[PDB]
Parts: C-alpha cells; sequence; structure tokens
C-alpha cells in the first residue's frame, strides 16, 4: 500500500490544523476528503483484481439467481421426497449430498464444494448458504446474502412448477398416438396452453430483469476506483432485483403466488389421470378452470 | 530420521514375521525380532529426542501398533487357504468386506495422515510447535483409530466382525455365520448411518 | 438428456457429415478429434465422452450399397468415428421390403446406443424424402423407433424434392413418407431444395454445381437450430420444452426456418426481426398465414431493445395474420458462439408453423391423382406389387392427406371450434 | 520368499531374455552385470546374490536342439548368466515323450536351484501353448513340479494361438495343455497373439516385422505386473496374498490383462480409470462380463483422489457387470520406477476375471470336434500312437474343458447356489 507512503503528508496536514487558531469547515473537508479517496482506492486495488470480485460476481449469480440451468434441472429431477414433509433428521445431509452428486454429472470437476443446503414441503425450507471471504470482501454481508436467499427460493417455485407442466405435455407424443380418441371431455379446451403463458412469460420478463443490472454493476466497477462507490451501486442492484422481481409485498405478489398453486394443482390432475381415461375428473377440472378464470381477472387490475 | 524409522516399526518385511506366530514363547520371539491380542514392543531413543518424544507416546503407539497386527490377523487367516462347494460362496461372501477394511486402514488412515505429517514436520522453525505439531498428530490419530470415544457402541461390533474368520477357520455350522453377519454387519450400519462422516467409505462395502 | 441422431441417404449422410465437420469446428476438438486446451459449452448430448480423447459423436451411420462412405474414409475425420454400421432400393415400396428383411441387425445396432448411453431423449432423423435409399428405408425405421419407444421424443430434418416437373413415382413416396412422418414423428423440420437453390443463385453465381454449397446452407441452419441446447440457454434448451410451444395442433407439427445472413461469404434488434420477417430471408417457400412464431437470437443483444423492437413490430402492422388462439409470437436470446471465428456476429433463428407450405402438399396431392387416373407411371414393380396388391394403401394416405389438407385450412381461419 | 522362473520354447526363451534385460535396465546392476552406485528395490525374489558382482537371475534355461541361444550367447548379457543347463517335438504327444524319457537329468537341474536356496515361493512358467518345442515337454514339468512340491505356487506366462484358421494339430495341443493347465497350475496369466498385434497395428504400421514388436509390449507388460513384488509394497506384494484375491471359484484362475499406455514411442486419477476399463487398452480379446477386477496403480497419485475416482465408476453405470458375490472391483497403489529414464509417468494395470474368453476356449472346442469326425488330421505319428492307442484321452479332456465351459457360463450369472 501507499498509505504509510502518504501518511507523513496526511500527517504534516493535521499538524497544521492544530496550528491554526480558527476552526473553519474548508479545510477540515479538504484533509477527510483527501484521506478518503486513498484509502478507498486501496480497499479497491484489492478487492477487484486478486480477490477476482467481477469473476466471484458470476458464480453468485449462476448459482444463486438461477444463472445456471443444469443442476437446477437435474436436482429436481432426482428429488423426490421434498415434496413432502421432512423430519430433519435423514434429509438435511440428504440434500447435499444428492446436490453435489448431480453437480458431477456434467464437468464441475473443479471444486463446487463451497455451498451448503440447508434446511430449516422441503423445498420451502430448503436454503442455500453460500460462505464468502470476508477478510477479503466486506461488500457481502450477512444481510446481503439474506436478501440473496429471498431471491433464490422464489425462483426455485417457478422453475418446479414450469417444469412440471413442460414434463407433463404428452397429449401429442403419447396420448393421440396410433390412437383415434373421441375427445369432448379428453380435450379440457386446451387450457394446459393458457397456464404455460402466464408462466413463460413473466419467465421472459425475468431474463430482462437480471440481464440489464447485471451488465451495469459489471461496468460501473470498471468506471470508478473507489470501493465507496461499488457500494452504492451494489446497494441500487439488490433493490431492483426485489422491485422488478415484484417479491414487495403486494396484492399482485399475493396473486402471483396463488398463480403458482393453481398451476401445481393442475400439473397433479394431468399427472395422475394418464393417457385417456374418466376417473370423475370433472369436479376438480370445473373447480380448476374456473378459478383460473377468477385469477385471470384479477391480473388485468394492472393491465388497466 | 528416527521418527522415519518409527513408523516404519508398524507397517512388507514384517509379516513375514507374524505368520510364523501364528502357526507361544517369548524369547523364542526375540532372536526372530532381531532378524489374538496381547503384544507389547518399544525401542530405546536417545535423551536429546527424549524432549520432544515421551513416555505416554510410546504407549500409543503400543495401542496402534496391537490394532494392526489384529487387521493382520485377519487377512492372514482368509490367506491360509487357496459341504462340496457351498464353503467358497461363504468366502466371497466375507473375503469382500474384510479386505475393504483392510484397504481402508492402510490407503486412507495411516498413509494419509502420515504424508500430510511429514510435509508438516518439516516446517518446524521452533523446538515448541514440533512438539505441538507432533501432539496433534497422536492425539487424532488415537481418534480415527476408534480407542476413545463410543467404543462400546461402534468399536465392539469392529471386533465382532474378527469372529466370523475364526469360525470360518475352524471348519475345514455354514449357516450361523451368514446369521451373526448379517445381525453384526447391519447392527454396524444402523448405528454409522446418522453420521467423522468418512465412515460411509467402508460400510458402502 | 442425450440425443442420438440417425442418418440415411447418400446426401443424408453428406450433410451429416458436414454438420460433423460444423460441429467439430465448433466444440473444442481438433480435426484429429484430440482435446483443445483454448476453451461453458456441453459435449454430451451429440458426443459420446470416453477418455480416448477423441470423443465420438452419437451418429447411427446406415446405408445401402457404400458408394459416398468411401469418399467419406477418405478424410480426417476417420478416426472421429468408428461405430462399425456401415452395411451393403428405387422406390418406397421396394426400399421398404428391403428394410423389413434385415430388420434385427439394424435394430441391434439401434439397441446397441441404446444400451450405451444411460439417459435417453430423442432420435433426429436426417432423411431426404423420395430419395432413393433414404425412401422406404426411413420411413421403416421411423415407424419402429416410435412403436418401440412411445417414451422419447422424435425429430427428423428432412428436404423437399422439388424440380418443378424426371422422377414419375416421387409423388407416391413423398405421400406415404408424408403419412409416415404425421403419424410416426412428434416434428418435422421441413426444407425444400427449391427455396435454397434461389437463395443461392442469389447470392452467388451457381448453376451446376449447386449441391456443395447448399450443403453448407442446410449445416450452417442445423448448427444454428442446436446452438440453444449445446450451449446451455434456460429457455427451451432441453427438445421437449421446445416442441412443446410450438405445436397448437398435433396434426400440425411443421417448422419454417430463416436465417438472417443471406451472405456472409452495429446491429439492433428491431432491425433484425424486421429483415426476419421478410419472405426472402425465409428457407422454406387467398389468406395464407402463421399460426404462432419463435425467433431465436444469438449475437450481442442488449436486453432491453428486445422488449422495444418486439414493441416496433407491434406498432408495424407486420402483423396481419390472425389465428383463433392468443398463442403469439415468441422471442428467445441465447449466445453467439465464441471459440471460433465468428463474423456476421448477430444472426437470427425463426421456428414457425406456416399454412403456405399445404400449397407445396397439394402439388404432390395433385400429380399423383393425375398419374392416378393414367394407371402408366406407376412402373409396377413385384415387390411393390407383393407389397400391395390393390394398391389401396397409397389411397388411404391420400385419405389421411387430405385431412390434413382440410385441417390446415381450417387452421388458417380464426373458427377452430369445429373440427375442419 | 524367493520366485524361481522357468523358460521354454524358442519364443519363451526370447522373451524370458527380453525379460530380463528390461530388468537389468530396471535394477541397479549394469549390461556385462557389475552394479552401478546411482542407487528401495529388492534383488532377490528373481536374483541369486553371490559377490561375483554378477547378480544372477534365477532362471532356468531349458532347450531342445538349441537355434536362437546361440543368439542369446553373442550379447552383452552372457556374463549375467551360466547356469549350464542347455541341452540339446512337433506335436504334443512326441514332446511330452521326449520330455518323459529324459526326466532325470533336467528334474536335477531343478533340484539343483531347489537346493540353491533356502527359501522357495513359487515357480513361473513361460511358456508358449501348442508352440512345438514347448509343447508337451512344458505340460510334463508342469504335472511334475505340482507333484512333487505341493507347497509352492505355480504361476505360468503363457500366450494363446490364434491366427483364424497353418497347423490342423494345434486344438489337440491347446486341449491337452489347457486341462494341464486347470489340473496343474494355480493361476495362469493368459496373453493372446491376436489383440497385440491389433494394437501393434493401431499404434505402429507394422505388417511383417510383428514379432520384434509384440515381444518389448509382452515384456512391458511382465515387468509391470512384478513392480509391486520387486518394490515393497503392502498390499499382495507376496505372490500367495495376491493369488488369494484373484480366485473366486477353483476353476478359474485366468487373469485379464491391460495397460494404460498404448503408445510411449497431467493426468488425475478418474482419467486413467475410465481409460483403462476401456477394451482397447484390454490386450486380452449374450452377456459376458468380469466376476472381480483387480487394478493396480503407478506413478505420482495423491491418496484422496483414488477414492474420488473409485466413487466416479460408482456412479458412471460402467459397471454393467453383475456375478452372484459381493466380491467387489479392487484398487491397489505401487510407486513409479526411479533410477532409469521413467516416460508416461503414471501408468496402470489390471488384473481381471472375464469370462469373454471362454469363447476363445470353444473355438478350439469347435474345430477338434470337426476335426474329429474327420479323422485325417491327427497326422498319426508313432509315438503319439504308442502314447495313447484309443485316443481317448484327449476325449477325457474335451469333457474337462466342457465341464469348465459349463462352470463358467454358471459363473455369469448372479446364480450359482447350484453347480454348473
Amino acid at each position: 500500500s501507499i498509505l504509510k507512503n502518504q501518511e507523513d503528508t496526511f500527517a504534516a496536514e493535521l499538524h497544521r490544523l492544530k496550528q491554526q487558531p480558527l476552526f473553519s469547515l474548508v479545510d477540515f473537508e479538504q484533509v477527510v476528503d483527501r484521506i478518503r479517496s486513498t484509502v478507498a482506492e486501496h480497499l479497491w486495488k484489492l478487492m477487484v483484481e486478486e480477490s477476482d470480485l467481477l469473476g466471484q460476481l458470476k458464480i453468485i449469480k449462476d448459482f444463486y439467481l438461477l444463472g445456471r440451468g443444469e443442476l437446477f434441472q437435474a436436482f429436481i429431477d432426482t428429488a423426490q421426497h421434498m415434496l413432502k414433509t421432512p423430519p430433519t433428521a435423514v434429509t438435511e445431509h440428504d440434500v447435499n449430498v444428492a446436490f453435489q452428486q448431480s453437480a458431477h454429472k456434467v464437468l464441475l470437476d473443479d471444486d463446487n464444494l463451497l455451498p451448503l443446503l440447508h434446511l430449516t414441503s422441503g423445498w420451502a425450507a430448503l436454503g442455500l448458504s453460500y460462505k464468502v471471504q470476508w477478510p477479503l470482501h466486506i461488500l457481502f454481508t450477512p444481510a446481503v446474502l439474506e436478501k440473496y436467499n429471498v431471491v433464490f427460493k422464489y425462483l426455485l417455485s417457478v422453475r418446479r412448477v414450469q417444469a412440471e407442466l413442460q414434463h407433463c405435455w404428452a397429449l401429442q407424443m403419447q396420448r393421440k398416438h396410433l390412437k383415434s380418441n373421441q375427445t369432448d371431455a379428453i380435450k379440457w379446451r386446451l387450457r394446459n396452453h393458457m397456464a404455460f403463458l402466464v408462466d413463460n412469460l413473466q419467465y421472459y420478463l425475468q431474463v430482462d430483469v437480471l440481464e440489464s443490472q447485471f451488465s451495469q454493476l459489471l461496468h460501473q466497477i470498471n468506471s470508478t476506483r473507489d470501493f465507496e462507490s461499488i457500494r452504492l451501486a451494489h446497494d441500487h442492484f439488490l433493490s431492483n432485483l426485489l422491485a422488478q422481481s415484484f417479491i414487495l409485498l403486494k396484492p399482485v405478489f399475493h396473486c402471483l403466488n396463488e398463480i403458482l398453486d393453481l398451476c401445481h394443482s393442475f400439473c397433479s390432475l394431468v399427472s395422475q389421470n394418464l393417457g385417456p381415461l374418466d376417473e370423475r375428473g370433472a369436479a376438480q377440472l370445473s373447480i380448476l378452470v374456473k378459478g383460473f378464470s377468477r385469477q385471470s381477472s384479477l391480473l388485468f387490475k394492472i393491465l388497466s | 530420521e528416527y521418527l522415519q524409522a518409527m513408523r516404519n516399526f508398524f507397517l512388507d518385511t514384517m509379516y513375514d514375521f507374524y505368520t510364523s506366530i501364528f502357526d507361544q514363547n517369548v524369547s523364542f520371539l526375540n532372536v526372530q525380532l532381531q532378524e489374538l491380542d496381547g503384544l507389547t514392543l518399544s525401542y530405546k531413543v536417545p535423551w536429546p529426542v527424549d524432549i520432544v518424544i515421551s513416555l505416554e507416546c510410546q504407549k500409543i503407539y503400543n495401542q496402534v501398533f496391537l490394532l494392526l497386527l489384529q487387521i493382520k490377523w485377519a487377512k492372514y487367516s482368509l490367506d491360509v487357504l487357496l459341504q462340496i462347494h457351498r464353503m467358497f460362496l461363504l468366502r466371497v461372501k466375507l473375503m469382500h468386506f474384510v479386505n475393504s477394511l483392510h484397504n481402508y486402514i492402510m490407503t486412507r488412515i495411516l498413509h494419509s495422515t502420515g504424508l500430510e505429517f511429514q510435509h508438516q514436520v518439516e516446517e518446524a522453525k521452533d523446538l515448541d510447535q514440533l512438539i505441538k505439531i507432533h501432539y496433534r498428530y497422536l492425539s487424532t490419530i488415537h481418534d480415527r483409530c476408534l480407542l476413545r470415544e463410543k467404543v462400546s457402541f461402534v468399536k465392539e461390533a469392529i471386533m465382532k466382525v474378527l469372529n466370523l474368520a475364526l469360525m470360518f477357520a475352524d471348519g475345514w455350522s455354514i449357516e450361523k455365520m451368514e446369521s451373526d453377519f448379517k445381525n453384526c454387519h447391519m447392527f454396524l450400519v444402523t448405528i454409522l448411518n446418522k453420521a467423522f462422516p468418512h465412515l460411509e467409505s467402508l460400510a458402502l462395502s | 438428456r442425450e440425443i442420438i441422431t440417425l442418418q440415411l441417404g447418400q446426401c443424408g449422410n453428406q450433410i451429416g457429415f458436414e454438420f460433423w465437420k460444423q460441429l467439430c469446428a465448433e466444440h473444442g476438438i481438433s480435426p484429429e478429434g484430440i482435446v483443445e486446451e483454448f476453451a461453458t459449452d456441453r459435449k454430451d448430448v451429440f458426443f459420446y465422452q470416453a477418455d480416448d480423447e477423441h470423443y465420438i459423436p452419437r451418429a447411427v451411420l446406415l446405408d445401402l450399397e457404400p458408394r459416398v462412405i468411401h469418399s467419406i474414409l477418405n478424410s480426417p475425420y476417420a478416426k472421429l468415428y468408428n461405430p462399425e454400421n456401415i452395411y451393403l432400393g428405387n422406390n418406397w415400396a421396394s426400399g421398404f421390403s428391403q428394410g423389413e428383411k434385415i430388420h434385427e441387425d439394424i435394430f441391434d445396432i439401434i439397441d446397441r446406443e441404446a444400451d450405451g448411453s444411460d439417459s435417453l431423449e430423442g432420435f433426429v432423423l436426417c432423411h431426404s424424402i423420395a430419395g432413393g435409399t433414404g425412401s422406404g428405408l426411413g420411413s421403416y425405421l421411423l415407424e419402429r423407433l416410435n412403436d418401440r419407444y412411445p417414451k422419447k421424443l422424435v425429430q427428423t430434418y428432412s428436404v423437399f424434392p422439388n424440380q418443378d416437373e424426371d422422377v414419375v413415382v416421387q409423388p407416391y413416396n413423398s405421400l406415404l413418407t408424408l403419412k409416415r412422418l404425421t403419424q410416426n414423428a412428434d416434428c418435422v423440420v421441413v426444407l425444400d431444395n427449391t427455396a435454397l437453390n434461389r437463395i443461392a443463385t442469389d447470392r452467388l453465381h451457381i448453376q451446376n454445381p449447386s449441391f456443395s454449397q447448399i450443403n453448407q446452407l442446410v449445416s450452417t441452419i442445423m448448427s444454428a437450430s442446436t446452438t440453444t441446447l449445446r450451449y446451455p440457454g434456460y429457455m427451451n434448451n432441453d427438445l421437449i420444452g421446445l416442441i412443446a410451444s410450438l405445436i397448437p395442433t398435433p396434426r400440425l407439427h411443421f417448422l419454417m426456418t430463416g436465417y438472417t445472413p443471406l451472405t456472409t461469404d452495429k446491429t439492433t434488434v428491431l432491425d433484425v426481426m424486421r429483415r426476419l420477417l421478410q419472405p426472402k430471408n425465409v428457407m422454406v417457400s387467398t389468406n395464407h398465414c402463421y399460426i404462432a412464431i419463435l425467433n431465436i437470437i444469438q449475437g450481442e443483444v442488449d436486453p432491453t431493445q428486445v422488449h422495444k423492437s418486439l414493441q416496433r413490430i407491434r406498432e408495424r402492422k407486420l402483423a396481419n395474420f390472425i389465428p383463433w388462439g392468443p398463442a403469439s409470437i415468441q422471442v428467445a436470446l441465447s449466445r453467439k458462439s465464441p471459440y471460433l471465428p465468428s463474423a456476421h456476429r448477430v444472426s437470427g433463428l425463426m421456428m414457425a408453423n406456416h399454412t403456405s407450405i399445404s400449397s407445396l402438399f397439394e402439388r404432390t396431392c395433385r400429380q399423383y391423382d393425375k398419374l392416378r387416373k393414367r394407371e402408366a407411371f406407376l412402373e409396377q414393380f413385384r415387390k411393390e406389387d407383393m407389397f400391395k396388391d390393390n394398391f389401396d394403401e397409397m389411397d388411404t394416405s391420400r385419405e389421411i392427406v387430405q385431412q390434413l389438407i382440410d385441417e390446415y385450412h381450417a387452421a388458417t381461419r380464426p373458427d377452430y371450434i369445429s373440427w375442419g
């Protein structure tokens, strides 16, 4: 550091300040600002380059804001007991075992052992903890990993419901397939296409919501050389993720969670039904189609 | 040098020494030494090294040395051979498990921690931290070979699985071996399944 | 999961070889096969991975009387593959009967790579319609892999034979193969020779050696359509979620393809979208209009510009199309590929359901009917006569494709509450 | 204890000489024999140690009508050995009768090195199956050293004659020698000419001078298989503990061999294990599968990586094998050798019981049967007729190897609670 090298200069300024018989703000500001610039530069000189700040942000984004898609498809495929209630006596070990096993499937032979899967169903109690290098990064506090994990759990729920609906689509593939099949209740007015759309569109929205700020935040860090500026940029990044992802307490957020559980009930019915068969699905189906129309009217409150 | 000679006196050449004792008098072993349980062995280490090496450190070497002799006893009791075919089927049901145990003890414990320990002892800048880095090998090797914690809940079944080699050695009946095996192997597994978590590497066998 | 590709026909084997050449240029391997240390990318869905440093592409190479396969051997890519599956007619029925008699050993070749990998997703069929050696045999194995495995996905790469009228037996062959693609494949990627020949004559000065150029055009298309699967995107980066968005009706699974660089031998998103919607940047040849479009982008793309660009096409009245559902136009984003020389950085895709192709179908439904009145152009092959003595299976296939045309003509209108 | 090697046959004497050349390059001796002061290693199990500064390898050199042994003399290794045991047919029976008539003096040569050393562990037989001079004689002495000493171990180095059909008397000879190896040897290390010829044509460009290259390949194998005994490891560093782990059934003692450098003319453990399991890095040519595998490593190997690597093969489903016991795959570690130029630092071994070789056996059990129907290819030698007038001992050996094939086919399945 050049802190010791310019130590005597700042010492001369503060020694000059005591000899002066008058207190003025104009000089006192100048000494504290001149010290502040170089010390924030001293932090910035280490954190960006030898701690790989720009490099660690992509790791955070990949494992955490669901910037990767291989692990978070392979994990939900090989987990079947986190849909049920966990006793949290066997499952808390089993989730990280399954996590590292699923990460082993394609690549990831370089480390990927820093995360930990903790349990407090078992999806809503699943939590990812990512311990950071605390002397080499004080930008990553306990509070920011706390906000970050709220983002993690909400995006996992969306991932589950859309994977369910796209896998349960096999009308074309198996059920009309060398089959003739009289269809007047075998069709459900094909609302499977509609329930895709309300999960698809939000989805595309998320691709903007991550990428516009993430491109900006790896840009601002390049321009400035004081760590204090990067703190403001990061504290705008987090609030933008929260507000644009609609996580904030609204009637709209309650509506989105209701959309999600409604899609899960749709997926359960069409999973259990089978290829063409009547098992008194009509009652649950009627409740479902009326409820979907009711909630689709509520999403027009924002459109007006 | 005395450390390298020390860790070579347990774990080659000395296996042929024990196998003759398999096939008992206490002065006849002495001249062969100069060439189930209960043995004593120690060596004279000079006075300038007896301020880093201690008296109870000899005892910790004796305890771990005896437990190595029990595993070598088991491996030679299955090496003594080379009802029609039913005996051979009870060999493969055994020869797997015990071999994995030997494969765990040499490689994963006494060759990983020793290779780790050698890389630290050459970094000794001081008399004091040499004693310290030696004791944090002693007190953890007395933990990894289990002789100080939950020994009447884990180590007792490890004592019970060695008896199957004895009953297999006697017959030269057979169903009473697989009943005890399916008892004690699951009794090991149903306790370790809670887990230090390294104990699943020998219980996937 | 992993996707197995099967190529037959001489033209199909050629374009499969050129496609694997294009992917060897794409992926982190050398032309011998050996790994290069310059490299993000996944080589698992199309390449079997040993540690023999020569990652073998997951291709099943079948043939009849190998002629061009000898030219496939004399190449530096002969160390990329050797799964030993090379084995030694003229019509659909003769090729179908020849595929019938040897089904056990070729299906053993199929069962070999089926047992070779543990996860299985889809089968890509690289096939030319009414191609002679490809026709009959390809329809037969298409029927068999759909009948044997109903849990997997069936995709096809297929060109359309059009020469504007010579082969007199082609409408029968294409008619039967179109029945088999509609009932034994879940999605078909349709190309024709004529529009690519037209675009090739537009960009270059070519008349005679057209085949060598259009192969390059096709391979650029098939690599582009797989860039979202090979490089990890988050939307439709599996085959199943990709096909699940593109089918509004289970009789309609034919996808229109375009490519925004018409010649490669700065940009904002509204520019390439508007260039994309033009019929000259489209590769496939009353009111006829799209039902639903998916466009895929590859390049240096700012995220907010795509929203403005979609708003632009909304304001242009370039949407003069009107199906009966609110299933709409679709944008997607994937990255431009690193690791190779990449000219013309931002390039586009379209995957769309368009009914103009039905005109192409009814041209075949015209031609066969005329020959059905004449009865002098069936060529009366002996296995063709033994396989069907009355030739009523072609009439039944004509009935099925007539119902397909009626369903297309009903799907054009905003009135599909009744069946067409 | 100490292990005595016996080599017969011209090809066997050649590969024994090349093996001792390889070990003279290995051990701390000069090509004259004189000790070098550059050197950990033990020279006692294969080399008699005097103080004549020329440590004599423990080899018994027997022959019939020495031709290539003269070429063995014209060498700088003529001062390495002189135990004076060189002594001056075409079939198994003629060679057996010729070994019968002179048994006393060759067994005196055996009793000489038996009394020469005090500790005795094993006899290695370096022998070629159906080799002419080696066949008959080698089976005879195999019977005699097992009958005379039941406390020692019998190992064999043996190649398999395969030329894809010329010698018409080879199935009789190999059939009888296989009976004698199954009943008069406790373990047999099996090689064939064909797979090493295939690997040699893969690595080099060789057609005619193949013998000079495959000898080098064999010698690298036999040195590698002895590195765990010559250099002190702690697992199976005696012969007895090595063979005691590899035999699940006393009729099965044939060991499959591989070598991870396929060409030598960075690495982690999962890489060389996965490269090891491939059949191209294997040196020996329905469901056929291993019963139990032992793999041996030589190189700069970190100890925790081997545990992860074994976990990797467990997760790959490369274990598509299923015998009837939990006796499992086996890893072992030994050091790479110092004191010589050592390229390709980490190299592997496998020692495995595989039943694919039974197909090789039944090919011989096919061929002899056809000749048994024809009765024109026994060649009717006079000592062959006097040794067996009815030729029913070949029929009894066929019965024994048929029971061996049935026991193999029972050992393949997970159902060996009943005898096969």
